């Protein structure tokens, strides 16, 4: 998402089946600034939300530095009081591809697994689930993040949006990790959505990879954003359905 | 500018069906559905749809997603007027459809794209070929003449696989709180005399089905195709007793509104079926469904297992042939 | 005890294209090389089987079409009664399994189209049953992997006609699998 | 930054009330209110209102604009605990208020300038020089400190003008459609039985008056100040006969769907108080008033007359004076 | 009848601070002059009314303090047994009035000033009458127009506290006035 | 207000009560580029919503190239079928000086005016009433327009928000009228409500010659937009309120 103007970034902009309510909308425009202003952050967006079996999760990734750093993740059964996250690492996120399970939303419910008991938390799953999502399918426009000389790549004051001869292209779109960036060059190279909701005033790209992510663009406004409200799963039989 | 060409189809909105914005509002409040500014015009879009058909009542189904564009589902009634021995193996059983509007036919659903665009109604769907390919699993791609295939051979113009996938979840996760559409057909109880919405959280038993499964045979109701006796979960039950895995239940349930004890309405979220919901406040009720029109798995789908290879002749009295005769059995047939 | 009519030798088999009347009730239009029975013939049972082709080594052996009675054919090469070499089977529900035969089983390479479905099995026939090294080509991707018992339980692979690829590894159940390891074409 | 210090504040919201959402949903379908986020935010500042004071039924009233912090004014009743001669011309009758809880102070309006700030009890208004000054139109600035002054003299501190202007606000804007708060006091109707809208539409004769209607004298009741009675409108009288200019409607009343007949919602709006209005879908109702806190008129504000001049005493017997008791009469008065 | 305590130094009528009761019931103790009221006194009437201040001339004329028996007063200038000259009235009402006087009645720059209410009306009188060139000081604004039958009638601007001005041109009645052209301070 | 994608700026946003709902809301979405396909329009804007007295009026007024220039307006009962009113000038201002009551819902409607029996129209009287609105209290930021050396004042698209040194105070709202153009020098000087609704995020400029009249602007991102809900009657009694 994005931290101002955030009335025409919808939770569901006709996209990604659920999304927010007028019970979680001002709680996290009061919520953002908040952990804005408790933690250093230069820009904190509205991430997604994973569905569980008792609770959401309200998952929101504040942005630190240089805007390609393992940036922080926070996860919340209600929208007013906000926990921290572990960076993940490559142990962790090999270590979830023996469990496939839904997504319970409890912090104290353990996966188990017969290896010996073993047993892991619902906490370092999703954060490698979240890590996963950023690493496989953040999206951002072209030109959205320009080179600096220096190496920061912040913001892009220059782009306002993207014209009308390259809306439907899928190689415009960089993604927001490294691999400037990396283009939409991905290994089944059908897994996007791009769709025209009104008119030619808002493109909307929604993952197949992972199910419930909506990147939300205007072409003459610059207003681009991803937001998942899918239940991280995972489903590898998508050739299967495409 | 295709702008321009998808707003001027878009007149003939602004010029029976239930209130939509009112299920929107309150599906909003759920967290499902979309924003106020295109489900008053699939509002319209229904509207239209009204005063062109003889229509008893016209809900908004929900909206399947898809790849190029959407299917925004209406969900109508008409109320009078609608639309040596060679080849001993024969066709297994080809079951047609059950009626007109009684089983699962027993609503039709018009596909529209966008509201502006005229509805493209959905054929009927049949059992045999369509209802019992539901272990397929396939995208929409927003065309509906693509010709979708399959592992098996699919009879469908992805408007086939489209109204089986919207007849699955109208038989499975279209859902009522106890108290509605008493006793076949149903009628509304005029003593329902309300309902708690705390009730509808603690006790996932107050919400009936109020809608026929769809059998394994792929009709909702059996009629002895040989002359098996399959039957599942009949009508008016509770979703307490649905068919899954035992570590993710069937049916969870979030109160919207959290934070205001008296006014919340009861939400009801499908596991089996994403993009699935219903909201209860205490008097009325919508089901909806959003996104992809798939059933959720447990694990990842894999593709069904083939049919067993057929077993040639074995080797018997019948297979065995005689060489030759003997020559005592030729020179002695002559003479005895 | 049928009666044959047609041509005769003095001291040896008939010698020629004659038909024959078994006495189990088979009439077998043939000839006899060598004092065998051997050539081009057509033997036929009472049921409704035929059999149109080569008879070497006093049975069943080189180009022939076989008529089984429950609707079934087999065409192709055959060795002493048994179905051995290149040969096309025709089955009930018109299923065309093209490829190696050995010993009257499926053995070998073959290729086992489905008419109801329209899926190819491509790949090694052991004793008349699916086995490894073998893919199920259908319109919409192909799985290459290993086949025991006529399910697949091995490591394998579907490669799609969208351009790419995904591993995986059955589990112990046979409608269960386990799926990672997605690349692009190779 | 203001940002961080206004959600310090409102994080408290999130952490016997009036059913503010679903009187929200109709009034935005009506085209007035606050919006999606801030109108859940005085919603939960509601909620947050109710568990500090013993109320036993609010109302959100509405929200009174100023010029740089505005007045969210919510409208509660709580269940029993609340807060040389000399000179001839004396007092002018000051009239003290009628009581705590049942005549024009009926209602207690408690005000925040946001939701994040708490709520500020206005006080139990005098119907002698606040009432009365309705001849007087100020601009709110947004301070309940800024001592507001006009022609007459204000004994207020635009804390004492706020709620005079929602009492005179609320007299005349809260309307009911003849069905319910029945016989003063009123009490809600058991077989209100529902009504139509489209009647309500097309007749002005069916919103009723409910509240106390004010009194020229400032009051609700009599309160005899000589020891012939001025009174207006009773109770449950229609808007009908609304006073006001006759050129001018007082009342405007639309339906804001225009669409669809079957669900809509009639759309009330005070043509005397710009900004006020009420829905009615046929079983609830609500009003909500927003917008600068002013009248209207079919000519702009005059400034009321000045007093009469009190003129001086007349010149008679009692004023002038004889010249003097000369000696020609007090030279007599010895003989006589 | 009445009685003269005081002194009469003269032979032809009283001269000196003398003390009279008049008969009907008043008292004034005040100097005499040419045989007759003149210079300052206290005459004190039987009623409550009082007046201290100069007799000259058979009449009121000079400074003067008169309590009017109905509890107003005023101090200024008399003169021919009316008021005339400068003058502070002050009413029933604790309205002050400090201005010019002719005859009985208020006619000059007058500055009534209200208790009750706290305007000021500054401007133009005649006959105990509003009149034109006046200017009516309220506590945030000032009137700057012509009054005309106890009503303002005339077109005036109104000068406020923020920093403007506005010409509105007052109808036919003193209710629904005509406004326009708010303007800059000059 | 925006050209396009108008639900970036609420039309309510909680000020000065009454915006835009459903029913009106997307038919206006689609009426704006209908316009603009029609009308030779570069740029669209919701002018506002005059009440009346039995129906309202939905102005929308049209921009194009050659800017600060009276430019064209469009009023519509129902949202559908849409006219266009003649350019106005100073003639029927003054015309309208005798009249100083609320519009009447129906158009066309017409008026005594006995001084003769001669009628005024209630279209040049709109019309009248929206160029003296746009001539006076129609404002726009410093970074929005800016001076062209060819003279055409076209909308620049470097805006880089506005800080805040210049949030609050009136020195940084220029007018759509010149004497580039006149800023905030409003003849009581005390006429605009300046209010920050949520935060630092949104602020709201309310007119007070006209009530009905305001101004939504975001100091960090293009939300700078001008909406009149109201009723058009210039109530002359401004410094007697303030």
């Amino acid at each position: 998402m994005d931290a101002d103007s955030l009335l025409l970034s919808l939770e569901l902009a006709s996209g990604s089946g659920q999304g927010l309510s007028p019970d979680r909308r001002a709680s996290l425009l009061t919520s953002l600034m908040l952990v804005k202003r408790d933690y250093r952050f230069a820009r904190v967006l509205f991430w997604g939300r994973i569905l569980g079996l008792v609770a959401d999760y309200y998952i929101a990734q504040g942005l630190s530095e240089d805007q390609l750093a393992p940036r922080k993740t926070l996860y919340s059964l209600n929208c007013t009081e906000w926990s921290l996250l572990p960076p993940a690492t490559e142990e962790m996120a090999m270590q979830i591809s023996v469990v496939s399970g839904r997504f319970m939303g409890d912090p104290s419910h353990e996966y188990e697994h017969t290896e010996v008991v073993v047993q892991i938390k619902e906490e370092t799953r999703l954060v490698s689930i979240i890590d996963q999502i950023d690493k496989a399918v953040a999206i951002i426009p072209r030109g959205a993040l320009f080179k600096t000389p220096f190496g920061v790549t912040h913001v892009n004051r220059t782009f306002e949006g993207l014209p009308l001869s390259e809306v439907r292209k899928l190689s415009s779109y960089f993604h927001f990790r490294e691999a400037l960036d990396s283009l939409e060059y991905d290994i089944p190279r059908g897994s996007w959505s791009i769709q025209m909701e009104r008119g030619n005033a808002l493109v909307v790209l929604r993952s197949l990879l992972w199910p419930g992510l909506t990147f939300y663009h205007a072409p003459r406004t610059k207003n681009y954003g991803y937001i998942y409200v899918g239940t991280g799963e995972k489903n590898m039989d998508l050739p299967f359905m495409l | 500018l295709p702008a321009y060409e998808i707003a001027e189809t878009q007149k003939a909105l602004f010029l029976s069906l239930p209130n939509v914005m009112e299920s929107a509002y309150y599906f909003e409040q759920a967290g499902v559905g979309l924003g106020t500014d295109e489900t008053y015009r699939v509002f319209l879009a229904l509207k239209q749809l009204t005063d062109t058909h003889p229509i008893q009542r016209c809900r908004f189904w929900g909206k399947i997603l898809g790849l190029e564009m959407n299917y925004i589902v209406a969900e109508v009634e008409f109320r009078d007027g609608e639309d040596l021995p060679k080849s001993l193996y024969k066709a297994p059983q080809v079951i047609p459809k059950e009626e007109s509007r009684t089983g699962a036919n027993k609503y039709v659903y018009f596909v529209c794209n966008v509201p502006g665009r005229p509805w493209v109604r959905l054929p009927s769907v049949t059992p045999a070929q369509i209802v019992t390919a539901r272990k397929i699993k396939k995208f929409f791609t927003g065309r509906l003449d693509a010709a979708v295939i399959s592992y098996p051979p699919f009879p469908g113009n992805e408007s086939n696989y489209l109204r089986a996938q919207i007849a699955r979840i109208s038989a499975g996760t279209h859902v009522s709180p106890l108290g509605f559409y008493q006793f076949d057909s149903y009628e509304e109880n005029p003593d329902f005399e309300g309902i708690q919405v705390i009730d509808l959280v603690e006790s996932l038993s107050n919400w009936v089905h109020h809608v026929q499964y769809i059998l394994p045979q792929g009709r909702c109701n059996w009629f002895n195709p040989i002359q098996e006796q399959e039957v599942g979960p009949p009508l008016l039950t509770p979703i307490s007793e649905d068919l899954g895995i035992q570590n993710i239940p069937s049916w969870t349930t979030q109160l919207s509104s959290n934070l205001i004890p008296q006014y919340a309405i009861a939400v009801l979220r499908s596991n089996l079926w994403p993009g699935a919901y219903a909201f209860s406040n205490g008097k009325k009720f919508e089901n909806f469904y959003i996104g992809w029109g798939h059933k959720y798995c447990v694990e990842n789908y894999t593709p069904p297992s083939p049919p067993p290879v057929y077993q040639e002749y074995p080797s018997g009295p019948e297979i065995t042939e005689m060489n030759d005769p003997s020559v005592e059995e030729e020179q002695a047939f002559r003479m005895t | 005890l049928g009666e044959y009519e047609g041509e005769r030798n003095e001291v040896g088999e008939r010698h020629g294209h004659g038909k024959a009347r078994l006495p189990n009730g088979d009439t077998y239009e043939g000839s006899y090389e060598f004092g065998k029975r051997h050539g081009q013939g057509t033997y036929k049972f009472k049921n409704g089987a035929r059999y149109t082709g080569d008879y070497v080594k006093n049975k069943k052996h080189g180009q022939g079409t076989f008529i089984y009675p429950d609707g079934s054919r087999y065409e192709g090469e055959w060795a002493d009664d048994q179905r051995h070499g290149q040969g096309v089977y025709y089955y009930v529900n018109n299923d065309t399994y093209t490829g190696e035969w050995f010993n009257h089983q499926r053995h070998g390479q073959g290729t086992y189209l489905y008419a109801e479905t329209g899926s190819k099995y491509v790949g090694t026939w052991v004793h008349g049953q699916q086995e490894g090294a073998a893919e199920l080509i259908h319109l919409n991707h192909r799985y290459q992997g290993k086949f025991m018992n006529k399910n697949p339980v091995g490591p394998g692979k579907y490669v799609f006609d969208i351009g790419c690829e995904q591993h995986g590894e059955y589990r112990l159940t046979d409608t269960e699998r386990g799926e990672e390891e997605e690349e692009e074409e190779t």
